[PDB]
């Protein structure tokens, strides 16, 4: 692979785009989506320290 | 980096890098990071300059194509792409024309619309630190600073990004793609160099204390510090001290060539003393089969209950009569173990269920036979202090076991043919014209000439015994098990026949590692009386076990049956060398196939079928009556097979050493036979190494007598 | 011709990361004072270096691992964690 | 949520948070190689034991609704996810039959070999002590000769478009692959792996016994042996043995043409930047194709690429094996009373020369030749090799063998250095040297026979130092990549001032194109068809018509004097030329006078005739003539003509049937929450009228993106630098 | 021929010397890096292990 950014800065963004794409036209429940994104924000708040 | 740099850039920037490096003589071959940084800076300035003109009014515009149609002012004057003094001249000219105070530091571009000094910086580190460093170095003057990293960020002064967005974004994009390209090639080496402000340094690898202290201590005994050593090696005199060193060295230190004539080779010496016993893991010829002709379809034919019928097929099991003891030790434990074997063989149907394997009881006689109870104290030395019998283990080197005459007879009987097939050589696809037909008529003829060989039976025997032993040692990890010495074959009429050679009792199999030793006891049937040649069976104890029928042209003879028993050890690797003993076939075929090519290399039509198909072709293989005995092909084929077989099963390091030292002498003798006047260096030393690799292995000793008689019959 | 060989060697020392330390036979780890596989000794060494400030190997280039080795020889006390 | 919870509970332990923070994506390959590496416990024995045991297989849980627990005979093959082997064979017989049998479109790399064996007619096995030829050949057959990186980028695009690399430049292989297997995905990772196996080149060094292509190599184990060989013709051909030939011929003819140019270097550079080969630019092919040949090596050197340190001479490529070189200029007398100063190499040297049809080894002291061991195919090949060898001997023995004056010049009538002069003099006739060389008696050892001046093998006598080898001399393609310094005259001096490559050993038998190639830079069309010259001239006019639009207005004399018409001017007859020039120029003047009443189509129709020096002769014209391949064709001046036919509504210009003309994104900075949330690489709705978007790149970060307005070409904008620099 | 007990005779300092001469007038840190292994072998300890 080819990339400078940290592991988390790539994985979190990829997960958010994935949730977006398989929610909008894909198949996922909005509550599962909201929990996914809250967990992602928890990851972000943990990686900031 | 360098080759990639020449890949992803124009040659004009290459020449500019040449000129800018010649300004200080900066050799590109070293400052490769500086090479990349300078080419980067130049192309950055260029793509900042392209398509930037100033309209007639007080503003600047862009163009799609390149042409000076009454418009030439580039809105920006390039500074870096020119020589040192000429660039300073241009800077002075434009400063005096515009009245702007020149800065002492050399810029890279000049603005016309804003009339400001823009200098560009490309680095790897955080852009904030680079901007602050340039500001702390260049301050108090109106000089616009613009820094571009490889990541694509952008930092100007007072949010005055002195351009449109897109024309600059193409520059950021080029930077990012260049970064990706150097990353895919793994050329991020320039990361730690631009982390200095000074963007040219390479990886400094100093040698400080605790390391240099050994380096200056690492020099030959005429120097003090390794820096003086490096200077002394760099400035060196290839003057030719070699001639003087030769003139100083003694004339005795020399490789005085000693000749090798056909009267020099002396026959090898041989050990003298006790006759060679047998350490073979299992029996070669003396063991007897239990012919059943039972086609059980081999539905994973259970090896124990395929053996109970072998036992059911014999009558005349006399009282166990001890004949030949171990010559030292409590022997009755062997026959007690044997009767216990029979008991557990008859105590099965009473446990309400047939067990697929019978775990022998932890019996005291058998515990002694396996030495499980035979264990010393595991005591730390700090406790057993000042002990009377605390002397070391003996660990004595073995005694030279002299040669006996039986190993040659066993080898002779090993090469003979039988009435069973012993092989399932798997099928092969259709054979095409050129070689596949030739490969066939080689391999199939060799098969049919060695298929029914007794050495095949030996190989399969080792295979099955060691296979069952390991496959149980995995699952019998805590308790004793019984090991049937099973072989298989096919009748001359073509019916799957199962043979049984004996029984083996396994000790504990707590096998954590591969060299872990496991003791085992072997009891093999025979019709060969130990009372004939006693010294052969030093490790064996024999039991007169009964009488069997032996049919002849006139009735039966009723010869006695004997049971040979020994104790030995093995391990996991010891077994797997033996589960793959079929290799001895390939080694045979190829060391046949080699001769099919080398000696037939000199022919337009290779001598392959004429190797076979001509019985008039004879091979000297024997000399019993003081005369060379010639034989046919298949005898030689099975002979080489048996050679690799015995070498595999009797594998001993003395054989390895002897083979190594015999290759040399044989090659020299073969050269002399061709009359190519060879010589030696230390003939007595070679004999010394040979005698040093000859102690007790009977297979080695038979090879040695073979070699000596060969040199005597080598017409030398 | 030695300088040509040295140029190929410089190219190597420029691109070579730490991975080429793993493709090989058994090694010796002093952390347990015994022969162990490659990645075992490498990971234990990296983690005991991270136990202290010596962390240049995080760049990934093997030469930085060598600088870490040198600085390790430069330090007097080296706390060995046991597990 | 299926995936992230492992990351979270992994971020729970701090010693894992640290590593997930510090190490970056560029380093993931350096970290996946951190494994215990102990479960290598005799895979044979563990496999056998696990096969004895029931249920060694791990399936998914979805077998319940696909296969049963009890087979057709009540056999147990499940657990409670483990599965025994028999389930495979049962499913192998009767299950969901599928028409995915279209498989042989991703595995074509194998079925190509299968088909090669199908009609792969054989031959007899003539056993012989086969000699190993130390050659270097490719391993993959029929892969269009593509490098690893430029192929794996296309791979990554076709298999994982939502994470493509940052290479976005705007080869239809992308379209063909995305179309033929769009929804018929098979096994992603295996698909990409096997495509990398199919397309990526790899070429290395092997001893062969006559096998040229890759197809003769994948069947090497059938052909080659210890003392045997089997001729086997797979009945086919690949690209890697006949794609590079077209570039070879094109660069050879380009060098053949560049000599007459004033500065051959610049004309060659413009040619190489413009010329297209197989739809791919020649410059990239030179940067990526590892073919070694004088023309190709020189074209690569013009772009500063490393090549082998060769003393190429006599059509033979040389390699430094041992020994040093010293200048030692020296005087020489000819056989016709002529003095010549020549560079007699001092010191000892030992070389191995490789040729087109032969090879040889040589040892050389100061004007001394020793141990010349040659091996070739034809009598003519060994003749040429021995000739160039004796030329290189520099002994006075060959000095005596000079007959006649020495005047051999370039195709531009340019004096060649003496070595090449001697070579070209002897190449046609050199029989006189052997009779005056000296003979020595040999011993017929090691299958090395002698050769006589009458080109006849002999047993016990030969030339001094000569040896005739059997079935080829040991080649060695040494790997060196050294810089060079080419001059303005297409001469090659790497570092020592030694003449390496020169356009005197470049030509052989006629060139026969396999790949369709197209030149577009400079004249370079006197070789291509005359119709090609017409259509190329008009197409070039249409191409750069934008600049002619005003370059025809101001300083039109220079535009008329554009030397790109010089090939076109030699086609129109040399008689009525200046009259045509004057007529067309006064017609353009009339159009300039009565503005507005002028048609652009007729302007293009009548422009390219201006290159002549006009002669204001008192007559006009309505028809113009061109001599092509003997026959003369006409073009009118109003409306369409058989050559100039411009359709009214089509707006495409036609010239002799042939059609002729008609009349990614960027990074803005890091992620900023202004322009919404992140996106994947799919803009079917976003490519409306120029949007702004933040998007993940590859496996990296979020980058901003705007549209483009410029084109970012490789054209003379880089050369425009030489007008702002060195002004 | 062969060279009996060859491997036990090669002194690391001779390797240091040949490496240094190979690095004639080469950059300093390069000489420093390729000189590590022979210097480490100049003071090297042999482990016994168990006994």
């Amino acid at each position: 692979p080819v990339g400078i950014s940290s592991m988390v800065e790539a994985m979190v963004s990829r997960a958010r785009i994935d949730a977006r794409i398989d929610f909008e036209s894909g198949r996922i429940k909005k509550e599962e989506f909201a929990e996914i994104m809250k967990i992602c924000s928890t990851i972000e708040e943990l990686r900031r320290q | 980096m360098e080759d990639f740099v020449r890949q992803c850039f124009n040659p004009m920037i290459v020449e500019l890098a040449e000129k800018a490096m010649k300004e200080y003589g900066e050799d590109p071959k070293i400052e490769t990071n500086k090479f990349a940084a300078i080419c980067t800076h130049l192309e950055v300035c260029f793509m900042y300059s392209d398509f930037h003109f100033i309209d007639e009014r007080g503003e600047s515009i862009i163009v799609e194509s390149g042409d000076p149609n009454a418009l030439l002012k580039h809105r920006f004057e390039i500074i870096e792409g020119r020589d040192r003094t000429m660039a300073w001249t241009v800077v002075n000219s434009i400063c005096n024309t515009t009245g702007a105070e020149k800065p002492k530091f050399l810029p890279d571009l000049y603005d016309y619309k804003e009339n400001r000094f823009i200098e560009i910086g490309v680095t790897r580190r955080e852009v904030h630190i680079y901007y602050l460093e340039k500001a702390n170095k260049i301050k108090s003057e109106k000089t616009h600073i613009h820094i571009f990293p490889f990541t694509g960020e952008e930092m100007a002064t007072k949010a005055d990004y002195t351009l449109d967005e897109e024309s600059r974004a193409r520059i950021k994009t080029r930077l990012f793609t260049i970064r990706q390209e150097m990353a895919s090639r793994g050329l991020w080496d320039s990361f730690r160099q631009s982390e200095r402000g000074e963007e040219t340094i390479e990886e400094r690898f100093e040698i400080t204390g605790t390391m240099r202290r050994l380096a200056d201590q690492s020099l030959p005994p005429n120097f003090s510090s390794l820096e003086n050593f490096r200077a002394y090696v760099d400035g060196f005199e290839p003057n030719g001290c070699i001639e003087g060193k030769l003139s100083q060295m003694s004339k005795e230190v020399n490789a005085r060539i000693e000749p090798f004539l056909k009267t020099t080779p002396r026959p090898l010496r041989l050990p003298d003393g006790p006759p060679c016993s047998q350490r073979s893991k299992f029996l070669l010829m003396d063991a007897l089969k239990l012919s059943i002709e039972d086609p059980s379809h081999e539905g994973e034919g259970i090896p124990l209950y395929d053996a109970i019928k072998c036992m059911k097929t014999f009558f005349g099991w006399k009282e166990p009569n001890i004949i030949k003891p171990h010559e030292k030790g409590i022997n009755p434990n062997y026959l007690l173990a044997w009767k216990q074997v029979l008991a557990e063989l008859q105590d099965i149907e009473n446990e309400e269920k047939i067990p697929k394997k019978k775990n022998m009881k932890k019996t005291s006689q058998l515990k002694w036979a396996l030495g499980e109870n035979m264990a010393p104290e595991k005591v730390d030395f700090e406790d057993c202090k000042d002990v009377s019998d605390l002397k070391q283990y003996d660990s004595d080197e073995p005694e030279p076991r002299s040669l006996a005459s039986w190993i040659q007879s066993e080898f002779n009987k090993a090469c003979e043919l039988t009435d069973s097939s012993w092989i399932e050589l798997d099928e092969i696809g259709e054979d095409v014209a050129p070689i596949e037909h030739i490969a066939s008529m080689r391999r199939n003829y060799f098969t049919a000439e060695v298929s029914h060989c007794r050495a095949t039976e030996y190989i399969m025997k080792g295979v099955y015994i060691n296979t069952a032993l390991l496959n149980a040692s995995c699952a019998a990890m805590d308790d004793f098990q019984l090991i049937p010495m099973i072989s298989k074959c096919r009748t001359k009429e073509g019916r799957r026949k199962t043979n049984l050679y004996g029984f083996i009792i396994k000790g504990r199999s707590h096998l954590r590692n591969d060299t872990d030793v496991v003791n085992f006891v072997s009891m093999e049937f025979s019709l060969t009386d130990p009372r004939l040649e006693p010294h052969k069976w030093e490790k064996y104890c024999v039991l007169e076990i009964g009488d069997m029928l032996l049919r002849t042209a006139i009735g039966q003879v009723s010869r006695p049956m004997f049971l040979y028993v020994r104790t030995n050890g093995t391990s996991k690797i010891k077994m797997k060398w033996g589960m793959e003993m079929r290799r001895c076939l390939l080694q045979s075929l190829q060391q046949i196939e080699s001769m099919i090519e080398a000696e037939s290399s000199v022919k337009e039509k290779d001598m392959t079928k004429e190797f076979f198909e001509n019985k008039s072709e004879t091979w000297p293989i024997g000399e019993s009556p003081k005369g060379v005995e010639e034989g046919s092909i298949g005898k030689v084929c099975r002979t080489l097979l048996a050679k690799s077989v015995f070498n595999s099963l009797y594998a001993s390091p003395q054989l390895e050493g002897f083979s190594a030292e015999s290759r040399r002498l044989l090659l020299i003798v073969q050269a002399l036979r061709d009359n190519l006047e060879p010589g030696t260096f230390d003939l007595g030393g070679l004999y010394e190494a040979i005698e040093e690799c000859l102690i007790n292995d009977p297979w080695v000793l038979l090879n040695a007598s073979w070699f000596n008689s060969f040199l005597t019959h080598a017409l030398r | 011709i030695f300088e040509n060989s040295c140029l190929e060697t410089m190219e190597v020392v420029q691109q070579t990361r730490v991975d080429k330390l793993t493709q090989g036979r058994q090694t010796y780890d002093w952390t347990l004072n015994r022969n162990q596989p490659a990645a075992t000794a490498l990971a234990n060494t990296i983690e005991v270096f991270r136990s202290n400030d010596l962390t240049a190997n995080e760049s990934g280039r093997l030469i930085d691992f060598l600088k870490d080795v040198m600085e390790s020889m430069d330090k007097e006390e080296m706390e060995i964690t046991a597990h | 949520m299926e995936r992230i919870k492992e990351l979270r509970d992994l971020m729970s332990q701090s010693r894992t948070r640290e590593i997930l923070t510090k190490t970056t994506v560029d380093h993931i390959a350096i970290i996946k190689k951190y494994t215990s590496g102990r479960q290598e416990k005799n895979p044979a024995l563990r496999m056998k034991w696990m096969m004895a045991m029931k249920y060694p297989i791990t399936a998914d849980k979805r077998i319940m609704e696909m296969i049963p627990e009890r087979n057709e005979q009540g056999q147990t093959l499940w657990s409670k996810v483990m599965v025994s082997s028999l389930a495979v064979t049962w499913w192998n017989r009767n299950g969901p039959t599928t028409s995915t049998v279209h498989y042989p479109k991703v595995y074509k790399t194998y079925f190509e070999k299968v088909e090669r064996l199908k009609h792969g007619t054989f031959g007899p096995v003539h056993f012989r002590n086969q000699v190993k030829i130390r050659r270097r050949v490719d391993v993959n057959p029929g892969h269009a000769d593509l490098s690893a990186k430029e192929a794996q980028d296309v791979i990554m695009e076709v298999v994982f478009p939502n994470e493509v690399g940052a290479r976005i430049l705007t080869l239809t292989i992308t379209k063909e692959k995305k179309e033929e297997l769009q929804d018929c995905k098979i096994a992603p990772l295996m698909v990409a792996y096997m495509l990398e196996r199919e397309l990526v080149r790899k070429t290395r060094f092997l001893p062969v016994a006559g096998g040229t292509s890759s197809v003769y190599i994948e069947v090497l184990h059938l052909t080659q042996g210890t003392c045997w060989e089997q001729m086997y013709t797979p009945g086919g051909e690949v690209r890697n043995d006949d794609v590079d030939q077209s570039l070879i011929i094109a660069a050879r003819n380009i060098v053949r043409r560049a000599t007459v140019s004033t500065d051959p270097l610049a004309s060659l550079l413009e040619m190489c930047h413009s010329t297209q080969i197989g739809g791919i630019r020649m410059v990239d092919i030179l940067r990526q194709n590892p073919t070694e040949e004088q023309a190709v090596d020189i074209c690569k050197a013009a772009m500063g690429l490393r090549i082998s340190s060769s003393f190429s001479f006599g059509g033979f490529t040389f390699k430094r094996t041992s020994g040093s070189s010293v200048k030692k200029e020296e005087e020489v007398l000819t056989g016709n009373l002529q003095t010549l100063k020549i560079r007699v190499h001092e010191g000892y040297e030992e070389f191995t020369m490789v040729g087109r049809r032969a090879t040889a080894i040589l040892r050389k002291a100061t004007r001394r030749l020793i141990q010349l061991i040659v091996s070739g195919r034809d009598e003519q090949s060994i003749a040429e090799a021995i000739i160039v060898a004796m030329v290189f001997s520099q002994e006075d023995c060959m000095i005596k063998a000079v007959r006649g004056d020495l005047n051999f010049v370039n195709r531009a009538n340019q004096r060649l250095n003496p070595m090449h002069q001697l070579l070209r003099h002897f190449q046609k006739d050199a029989k006189v040297l052997f009779q005056n060389w000296g003979i020595e008696p040999i011993d017929n050892v090691m299958g090395m026979i002698g050769i006589l001046p009458d080109m006849t093998p002999s047993t016990e006598m030969s030339l001094r130092g000569v040896r005739v080898s059997k079935m080829g001399v040991d080649e060695y393609s040494s790997t060196e990549r050294v810089v060079v310094s080419i001059d303005r005259f297409l001469r090659v001096r790497d570092q020592r001032g030694n003449v390496l490559l020169s356009p005197e050993e470049v030509s052989e038998t006629q060139g026969t194109e396999r790949l369709t190639i197209t030149y577009s830079s400079s004249m370079m069309w006197e070789i291509n068809g005359p119709e090609s010259v017409l259509v190329n001239t008009y197409q070039w006019v249409i191409r750069n018509w934008e600049t002619v639009k005003i370059q025809w207005s101001q300083d039109p004399t220079m535009l008329y004097n554009k030397m790109e018409f010089e090939p076109f001017q030699s086609l129109i007859p040399k008689a009525a030329r200046g009259q045509y020039s004057g007529f067309v120029r006064t017609l353009f003047q009339q159009m300039r006078d009565v503005v507005g009443t002028f048609d652009t189509v007729q302007i293009i129709k009548l422009l390219p005739f201006t290159a002549a020096p006009p002669e204001q002769s008192r007559m006009q014209f309505s028809s113009l003539t061109v001599n092509v391949r003997g026959s003369g064709m006409r073009i009118l001046v109003r409306g369409n003509s058989p050559v100039f036919n411009y359709n009214k509504a089509t707006k495409r210009l036609t010239v002799l049937g042939k059609d002729a003309g008609a009349l990614g994104f960027l990074i803005l900075g890091k992620e900023d929450k202004r322009y919404g949330p992140a996106l994947s690489i799919n803009e079917l709705s976003n490519l409306a009228k120029g949007e702004k978007a933040n998007v993940l790149i590859g496996q990296g970060d979020v980058v901003l993106v705007m549209k483009r307005k410029r084109d970012s070409s490789i054209l003379t904008d880089s050369q425009t630098a030489t007008k702002r620099i060195r002004m | 021929g062969d060279n009996t007990k060859w491997n036990e005779n090669q002194n690391p300092r001779m390797f240091l010397a040949m490496i240094t001469y190979i690095t004639r007038n080469q950059p300093d840190w390069f000489r420093n890096v390729l000189s590590i292994a022979p210097i480490m072998f100049s003071n090297k300890m042999a482990r016994l292990g168990k006994g």
